[PDB]
């Protein structure tokens, strides 16, 4: 029911590369 | 990989950590994250009960004026709890927060009269000091040691204004004539969540003593200690908010630069 | 909205922010499938690192991360060093340099201390960036205090470009903690996030960094006042309404 603005803020647009783990 | 066992540990941890008045939202988030309904209501049944006992959930029973608190001290097993004031057991549905099936329960004992005296004073104390507070007083022979346990709860749930709050206090008086030892914990949690997630979490421990005399006098002395300590605690919290607002918060960032006007971004960029 | 990511973000809005870091960690443990999207969507307190080359502090968050290394805004190198870490274009790096300088001055003027960092990344038809500010105490005062600013801007330039579209999503985290004999332990913490977007003129007298600065400053001034109302007005009144 709550708004989630942090989902729709700019994202990194090359493919990241995950941390361990 | 994260084993299912660590997973269930997490779903159960999340549920026991739901803020006051928000168990259902948290449960349904965790339900959807595990996508396994029967594992959840299996591996997490302990968590539902834990939540309600930790939170002193008050519940209304059909047939009885007085709400009772769900606490570890009234746990009768089989999802049943003790109402020591109304002298019944009842079934508590930890998911629906619903009381059903009241049945008379034997509460007579040597300590019932000291419990009754403390319950009477306490109840008046709670009605006078909390807008809609509830309390439950238990009498237990614990270490052969006669112990009175007074639990107080007061909450205010306003999900439509994006906030909920709960006060809990727990007071243990171990009745060892002539000097009874008193131990308490006062706790507060407030959650505001319009456009964010801000919580206050507060607790205070109390240690004190009282001279054991008659039941009615010992009760009055017990309630005085409670009132003085819960009064100082509330007073001090508010003093702390003022000091935080006046000092620490003001120091973290100015309202404006020393010019008393917003930044001229042309001048920033030019040197 | 019933979607898993919306549930996860909902949990973050409800779980105690006093445990913000472990909450995220447990959530990724529960739904590893969403690791990247939670790392990107769940704000975490900023951590301060030291750039050895320039002798200047910089800030760590998901946005300047690659694997287990973070990039400095001062030196433009990863720590620990990487063999092919993600780097802004030579072009975008230059703007990031102008922006870091500009926001180091903004930080001095509003915060009179603390640490700032700005990190930019290329997009298809513009660019984006985060502006970060951290201001703490060292933990020696009666009331402990920390402020995190996380400002994420998206800039979509037009066919000129003498106009651009800016979307700003700002989070401020504020953490206060004290242990006094009168009150016992008191921890008042958490965050607020607001979003706005604006079309602006881009010109030599109003460049990208100017436009972004004005938006960040306006939004941060507003969030400061809202934090003051919520923390010291609203939550206190709730407390007093309980007893």
């Amino acid at each position: 029911y709550l708004a989630h603005p942090t989902r729709d803020r700019a994202k990194i647009q090359h493919s990241r590369r995950p941390p361990t783990r | 990989r994260v084993s299912d066992e660590e997973k269930v540990r997490i779903a159960a941890k999340f549920i026991t950590h739901a803020p006051p008045g928000e168990f259902n939202e948290v449960f349904n988030d965790v339900r959807l994250l595990l996508n396994n309904d029967n594992l959840l209501r299996e591996g997490a049944a302990h968590a539902f009960a834990q939540y309600n006992m930790d939170q002193f959930t008050p519940v209304k029973i059909e047939g009885y004026d007085d709400q009772v608190l769900i606490t570890e001290h009234g746990d009768l097993g089989n999802g049943r709890f003790l109402d020591p004031r109304n002298k019944i057991s009842f079934k508590f549905d930890h998911l629906r927060k619903e009381a059903s099936d009241p049945q008379p329960e034997d509460t007579e004992s040597a300590l019932k009269q000291w419990r009754d005296a403390c319950d009477s004073a306490l109840r008046a104390y709670v009605k006078d000091h909390y807008p809609n507070g509830f309390c439950t007083v238990y009498g237990k022979s614990i270490d052969g040691q006669q112990t009175i346990i007074a639990c107080i709860e007061s909450h205010q749930f306003q999900p439509k204004n994006f906030w909920n709050g709960r006060w809990r206090s727990e007071w243990k008086f171990t009745i060892t004539p002539p000097t009874a030892q008193v131990a308490a914990v006062l706790k507060i949690q407030v959650h505001y969540y319009e456009d964010g997630n801000v919580q206050l979490v507060s607790h205070k421990d109390i240690q004190d003593s009282v001279q054991v005399s008659s039941d009615v006098q010992t009760a009055k002395e017990f309630i005085k200690i409670i009132e003085n300590a819960e009064n100082e605690y509330q007073t001090a919290i508010s003093e702390n908010y003022q000091t935080m607002s006046d000092t620490t918060f003001k120091a973290l960032r100015r309202q404006l630069p020393v010019t008393r006007t917003k930044i001229d971004w042309n001048k920033i960029l030019s040197y | 909205s019933d979607q898993q990511l919306d549930c996860a973000l909902d949990l973050m809005r409800r779980l105690p922010p006093q445990q913000i870091e472990k909450n995220l960690s447990d959530l990724i443990d529960l739904v590893p499938s969403l690791c990247e999207d939670l790392l990107s969507s769940v704000d975490q307190p900023l951590k301060i690192a030291r750039d050895k080359v320039v002798g200047k502090d910089y800030l760590l968050c998901d946005y300047n991360r690659d694997g287990d290394s973070y990039r400095s805004p001062w030196s433009n190198k990863y720590d620990p060093p990487l063999e092919d870490g993600a780097m802004p274009s030579a072009r975008l790096r230059k703007l990031e340099v102008e922006a870091n300088n500009a926001f180091d001055q903004y930080r001095d003027l509003y915060f009179e201390g603390g640490v700032s960092s700005v990190y930019l990344w290329d997009l298809d038809h513009g660019f984006a960036g985060v502006i970060l500010i951290k201001k703490a105490g060292d933990g020696s005062k009666k009331i402990k205090g920390c402020w995190d600013s996380i400002h994420v801007v998206e800039v979509q330039e037009k066919s000129s470009g003498r106009t651009a579209h800016y979307k700003l999503t700002s989070t401020v985290m504020l953490w206060l903690q004290t242990n006094k004999t009168g009150s016992g332990t008191m921890n008042l913490g958490g965050s607020l996030t607001r979003q706005m977007e604006k079309d602006e003129t881009v010109s030599d007298s109003s460049p990208h960094i100017a436009n972004i600065g004005r938006l960040v400053e306006d939004m941060e001034n507003k969030i400061r006042s809202t934090l003051n109302e919520i923390y010291f007005g609203k939550t206190k009144d709730i407390v007093n309404g309980l007893r």
